[PDB]
């Protein structure tokens, strides 16, 4: 409920993080370098030894750390709120949980990052041959995914198609729940992320000569289904007629590498306008995407000291 | 269709959809590679070349006949940042091979 | 190999280890791959190629947005794998033929 009570806690959080300069210093190491430095950073509370193994749990555990608390300390529509900031690891688990009920592979098999919400939930789930019955052991009250497992469970009881169609469902759900609460920096902040994950899946699965319409989903704003369609087809002048939107660096550009980084870092310019927010919670999904990128970049820095990547590989990379 | 460099390497085999291992040892992998050729991954193996240059050992150990499990040396993603030996590779396998050494 | 290796290093350094050990584990392992036969000068070596089937399109939105890139980089490694055995193995037979006709050459003149 309370967007200053966890505020001020996350401002208290944003003032302890690593600075981009850490990572330029991690710009030339040997992963014992890069190892000191990171043990002085806050992943260096949970860094136990030596190895990109060891590395890679420590930013988990710092990650979960961070970002898990923001599930608690708060209640109701604000904890709904903070609820659909971090939907990436919850449905993945939720996906690997349908791929598990729909491949046979043990309930060991999956190695179950952290979601959402306890992980009992997910050991309960493994044996689960109903999936609405599946969905109603998963439901949360504010959890929307397992609301778009329902609505996508009068379909069939475990298929890849109706998995696909329940993901278009829940980014679905996800746009209907951004539009009906009182934000409108954090509804414009997951439209901008689902016309840009539009993008991506569209181009990704260009020329496959599909159904736009059934790839294609509704709550975009910069794109319609018509530039979806000249996106999807073989021309890059709909990724040309990306003028005065947020897409601006994204010109003639036809490869998915430089536009996914070119789309990564439009996303988090546009959660760094999230600073005129200080009694909402776009200040804390903007920590949160800083967060992740400083992670992210602390995991690239590992794995390159590990297998000695080079600099200028790695240089398309320190601008966000 | 196995290949042997690291486990690390080996999920991103998973992820192309293929069989593969790592075993970090000569003997571990040339164990794995032994039930590999006894129950096979359909008998294509690569191994890294700071693991097993050659493992025909496993050849003249269970398959001496057929040479249906190929072996390969691989280069490594801790070792193709440098091109490994390529010209001098095909000098060892030149004098290797006929008996003679050339330079061509 | 270059670019294979720095596909996945983009893609389980931009993302997660977890999520690319469920991307992986979640693809079944694809056997299919086949062989033919070679005669020549007699002998007989069988060269392979591959099916590697792409409708596993599992969920079909591929929920990161790198592996695809990446797994598309592997499937092209493994067919510059398998030719590059292909090529081996023909080397390989040529090699022994000339070591057996230099051996009956030499064998033939100097006894008989």
């Amino acid at each position: 409920d309370d967007f200053a009570y966890l505020n001020a806690r996350v401002r208290v959080r944003r003032g302890t993080l690593l600075k981009e300069s850490f990572f330029q210093e991690a710009l030339d190491l040997s992963f014992a370098d890069f190892l000191r430095l990171l043990s002085e950073t806050v992943y260096g509370g949970e860094l136990a030894g030596q190895g990109l193994p060891d590395v890679d749990r420590a930013v988990l555990r710092t990650q979960a750390k961070l970002v898990g608390d923001l599930p608690r300390l708060v209640t109701g529509e604000a904890r709904e709120a903070v609820r659909l900031l971090l939907l990436r690891n919850d449905l993945h688990n939720l996906q690997a949980l349908l791929r598990a009920k729909a491949t046979g592979r043990p309930f060991e098999e999956v190695l179950l990052l952290p979601g959402t919400l306890r992980e009992e939930v997910w050991r309960q789930a493994y044996e689960a041959q109903d999936p609405a019955g599946m969905a109603q052991v998963l439901a949360v009250p504010g959890h929307p995914l397992a609301r778009a497992l329902r609505a996508v469970l009068r379909e069939t009881q475990d298929l890849a198609r109706v998995e696909a169609l329940l993901a278009k469902r829940f980014f679905e759900d996800v746009a209907k729940a951004a539009k009906g609460l009182d934000q409108p920096a954090l509804r414009d902040y997951l439209a901008l992320e689902v016309d840009a994950e539009n993008l991506r899946t569209a181009f990704k699965l260009q020329g496959s000569g599909l159904a736009p319409d059934a790839f294609f989903l509704k709550g975009g704003r910069f794109v319609d289904r018509v530039r979806f369609a000249r996106l999807m087809e073989g021309d890059y002048a709909v990724l040309d007629e990306l003028s005065g939107t947020p897409f601006s660096g994204l010109s003639g550009v036809r490869d998915l590498k430089a536009l996914e980084r070119g789309l990564r870092c439009v996303l988090l310019k546009e959660a760094k306008k999230g600073v005129q927010d200080p009694l909402g919670v776009g200040l804390v999904l903007a920590y949160v995407k800083e967060r992740e990128w400083e992670a992210v970049r602390l995991r690239l820095l590992a794995r390159r000291a590990y297998f000695g990547l080079p600099r200028a590989q790695v240089e398309e990379e320190v601008v966000c | 269709m196995a290949v042997i460099a690291d486990p690390e390497t080996a999920q991103g085999f998973r992820l192309a959809g293929l069989e593969g291992y790592g075993a970090s040892s000569a003997e571990e992998a040339q164990s794995l590679l032994e039930t590999l050729v006894e129950r096979g991954g359909y008998a294509l193996v690569a191994v890294d070349e700071a693991l097993l240059p050659d493992p025909e050992r496993a050849v003249e150990r269970l398959m001496r006949g057929r040479d249906l499990p190929v072996l390969l040396p691989i280069a490594g993603l801790k070792e193709a940042f440098q091109g490994h030996d390529v010209e001098g590779y095909m000098r060892e396998l030149v004098r290797k091979t006929i008996g003679f050494d050339i330079k061509l | 190999a270059k670019e294979a290796y720095a596909a996945l290093l983009l893609a389980q350094a931009f993302d997660g280890p977890e999520v690319v050990a469920g991307a992986a584990l979640g693809v079944p392992p694809l056997e299919g791959v086949e062989a033919e036969v070679e005669n020549v000068w007699g002998s007989k070596v069988p060269r392979l190629k591959a099916t590697f089937p792409d409708g596993a399109l599992l969920s079909p939105v591929g929920t990161p947005a790198y592996t695809l890139e990446a797994s598309r980089a592997f499937r092209r490694y493994a067919e510059a794998l398998i030719r590059v055995a292909n090529t081996e193995t023909r080397l390989k037979k040529i090699g022994e033929e000339i070591k057996k006709t230099t051996r009956r050459v030499n064998a033939l003149e100097q006894v008989v």
